[PDB]
């Protein structure tokens, strides 16, 4: 991970926010920024010093000093919601270039809500047939950034475990979901499984036995 | 107007071979640098490789993660970017973009040999380098818990699993019911496998009488297979 | 065809840096000439140039604290580095660089010696009393820049903590300072008698035109020969070598005067003034405590002391075979 950025960042309305690039190259070098949509073809927004297409609103200003690259969004309206990336040379001089790890923006249309925990015990079904899929329902929930964690008992795991990224819903709130695959042995063989999930510091979690 | 246009996606077994083009016009491409970005489906992108033009014979670079199993090349003639693979990884897969390259470097404040900008972009191409193939899907019931809740609203659906390609599109109770019913997307699994779990909000009244019947229905498979729903 | 941007990039940062480096020293040289005739003795049991250093050191601590790459390569570590050796061109080896007077200090050391061992150097009151001030002029001028140093990186965080106050705003003051030195330099220089009249006007004429080079001179010293031999740069103690044994060359050429008859063959204003704007920009511009003070205890744990007694003792044994 040559650059590192914030995985997600929130904003109401015609509030000014900043997105952060932080990368050890961006001293001796300059940064660009890229809004992407999703099922759209990214487009240029600010690179260099002081350079912007035309075209583009002024709303998108950048800044380089030290270690990190800033670009600042003004007022974001309804169309700013989308994934920003920052791109510049990998190593402080060599004839690359890389992308960060990626940046969701969400414009607040909603106030925050919960999300809707559900975790279902594997079905016998499956359980004759030598598997043993554990899933875990996450919907109902705004904005788009939850973590899955799975606790073995107290101790965790992550072998099996599977999750999906959030989508849309009808009442354009968000809905996901996770699958943990297991053999059957190793699920009698724990207490308690659970499938925590985190969303904007804020957790809910769920737990089954057998 | 300048517009870019991807194509030669489809499926690709790993190991085999694929080759990408990319049409343009509309601008001055014997002197403009072509650049491959990738982006895995839901992840960030990635940088695969720029090529250059007559300032330095067409130079060539490539991702560390890439150098020596990619190739690009560009043929000026034919005012189209090429791009071949060989020996395909898993993580290959995802949307294949080519976009023109700008050239930056102030000339007080900077370092050589300076960034580089994508003055626009292409609609993209899509890849799957997946190990699967067409399969049929299954049908594992799932019980809403006879225990769960008994006055607010539980929830029951059906494992459509190991299902490939895309998509399986299931119903419910014919179409007849469509109480909050949500068909969330697929995961994909080590193997390859897609699949997805679809509920329909049910209050925990059901007491038996409210029936659930879960149509799955694969095109690609032509398979069509019902399972239904009962609790523990 | 057109050009090769990867040549063309690396030719415009290359004449960035030679421009940088000479604008720079031209506009140190006088800063440190305005030092110089601003002695003013009073006290200063020293005096003279004694300043001029421990300036340089502190404005340099301003730069210390971003210059990053100078600080991790004298760290060995970090193998994805590979920076600019001397990022802040135009103000780490230009004006912070320029402004020292390595040679001038050891110069100064040596005169005020003024030949320790009078006519034995068994003897141990002149022995004793000529190291003691040697050792007293030394210790003095180093403790004093690292001090200066000291203050800067001090002063650097206190006013870094707060706000920056944007840092191009001192950026478009440095260019107008540079389009004020370039008409300077046009209308005043070339508006003169062809002999160049005398006064103050030459005085600085001659050591401004040579002092860039030296700079330049010390620069790819400390570009390409730098880096050489591990956790020994190298490069700034070949220019400070070369500096102090030119300078002592070009002294007993001229406070010397070995024949007898070089004074009167200097007493015509341009042999002897000449060798003073030599001394005032060539040697000036090659040999630098900024970059010597960064090399000493900014980093380079421990064994900088090696590194420093080296240097001071050999240059030392130098301008000493001089006088033989």
């Amino acid at each position: 991970s040559e650059l590192t950025q914030d995985p997600a960042v929130s904003v109401a309305l015609k509030q000014t926010v900043t997105i952060t690039c932080r990368g050890d190259s961006l001293r001796s070098h300059y940064a660009s920024w890229y809004q992407k949509k999703p099922g759209q073809a990214p487009v240029l927004l600010f690179y260099g010093k002081n350079n912007r297409p035309s075209g583009i609103p002024d709303r998108f200003s950048g800044s380089a000093s030290g270690n990190r690259a800033s670009l600042t969004i003004t007022g974001a309206q309804a169309e700013d919601e989308a994934d920003y990336y920052c791109s510049s040379r990998d190593k402080s001089g060599s004839r690359l270039s890389v992308f960060g790890g990626g940046t969701k923006l969400t414009v607040l249309s909603q106030p925050k809500a919960a999300p809707s925990v559900t975790l279902f015990p594997p079905s016998s079904e499956e359980l004759q047939a030598n598997k043993a899929t554990l899933v875990c329902l996450i919907s109902d929930f705004y904005p788009g950034a939850v973590t899955v964690a799975w606790k073995a008992d107290s101790s965790p795991v992550k072998a099996g475990v599977e999750t999906t990224t959030p989508s849309k819903q009808s009442n354009n709130k968000y809905a996901a979901s996770s699958y943990l695959s297991l053999t059957p042995e190793q699920w009698k063989s724990h207490r308690s499984y659970s499938c925590q999930v985190t969303h904007e510091g804020s957790t809910v979690e769920k737990t089954v036995a057998p | 107007e300048v517009r870019l246009v991807e194509s030669g996606g489809g499926l690709v077994k790993p190991g085999g071979s694929l080759r990408l083009s990319c049409s343009a016009s509309g601008f001055d491409f014997d002197n403009a640098w072509m650049t491959w970005v990738r982006q895995p489906p839901g992840k960030g992108l990635e940088w695969v490789g720029r090529i250059t033009g007559p300032g330095e014979g067409w130079s060539v670079d490539y991702a560390e993660s890439v150098k020596g199993r990619f190739t690009i090349s560009r043929d000026n003639t034919k005012n189209t970017l090429y791009l071949e693979m060989n020996n395909v990884r898993t993580e290959d897969t995802g949307y294949y973009f080519c976009a023109r390259t700008g050239k930056y470097y102030d000339f007080w404040s900077g370092y050589p040999p300076g960034e580089e900008y994508f003055q626009d972009w292409g609609q993209g191409t899509l890849v799957i380098v997946s190990s699967a193939s067409t399969k049929g899907p299954s049908v594992f019931p799932l019980a809403p818990s006879s225990k769960s809740t008994s006055g607010g609203t539980a929830a029951l659906g059906c494992l459509v699993k190991d299902y490939f390609p895309e998509p399986v599109t299931v119903s419910w109770n014919s179409g007849a019911l469509t109480s909050g019913v949500h068909t969330f997307p697929a995961v994909l699994q080590s193997s390859g496998l897609y699949s997805l779990s679809s509920v329909v909000t049910v209050p925990s009244s059901s007491l038996g009488t409210q029936t659930y019947i879960c149509n799955v229905n694969h095109k690609p498979s032509n398979t069509k297979v019902d399972k239904k729903v009962e609790p523990k | 065809g057109l050009w090769n941007w990867f040549d063309i990039t690396n030719w415009l940062w290359y004449i960035k840096n030679l421009l940088n480096i000479v604008h720079g020293a031209i506009w140190g040289v006088l800063v440190r000439k305005g030092l110089m005739s601003l002695t003013t003795y009073s006290g200063s049991f020293l005096s003279g140039v004694i300043w001029a250093n421990f300036a340089a050191c502190v404005v340099m601590g301003l730069a210390i604290d971003g210059e990053v790459f100078w600080i991790r390569l004298l760290e060995e570590k970090d193998y994805p580095n590979k920076g600019a050796i001397p990022v802040y061109t135009g103000l780490t080896t230009g004006f912070c660089g320029t402004v020292s007077s390595f040679s001038s200090v050891i110069l100064e050391a040596f005169n005020k010696a003024a030949d320790t061992d009078i006519g034995v150097r068994h003897h141990y009151p002149n022995g004793a009393y000529g190291i003691m001030q040697f050792l007293a002029v030394i210790l003095a001028q180093f403790g004093l820049s690292i001090m200066g140093f000291h203050m800067g990186k001090q002063f650097s965080a206190v006013v870094d903590n707060y706000l920056p106050l944007v840092t191009k705003r001192i950026y478009k003051v440095l260019e107008l300072t540079s389009m004020i030195l370039g008409v300077v330099l046009v209308v005043i220089t070339c508006i003169l008698i062809g002999v160049k009249k005398q006064g103050s006007w030459r005085s600085w004429t001659f050591s401004m035109l040579f002092a860039p080079f030296g700079a330049l001179l010390r620069y790819y010293l400390s570009k390409f020969l730098n880096n050489k031999v591990s956790n020994f740069p190298l490069g700034t103690f070949t220019a400070n070598f070369l500096g102090t044994l030119l300078l002592a060359v070009f002294t007993l050429l001229a406070r010397g005067k070995l024949p007898g008859g070089k004074g009167h063959i200097v007493t015509n204003t341009i042999a002897l003034h000449v060798l003073e704007g030599l001394d005032d920009g060539f040697c000036g511009g090659l040999t630098t405590v900024s970059t010597f003070v960064v090399e000493l205890f900014g980093l380079k744990t421990l064994f900088s002391y090696r590194y420093g007694t080296i240097s001071i003792l050999v240059c030392f044994a130098g301008v000493v075979l001089i006088l033989g």
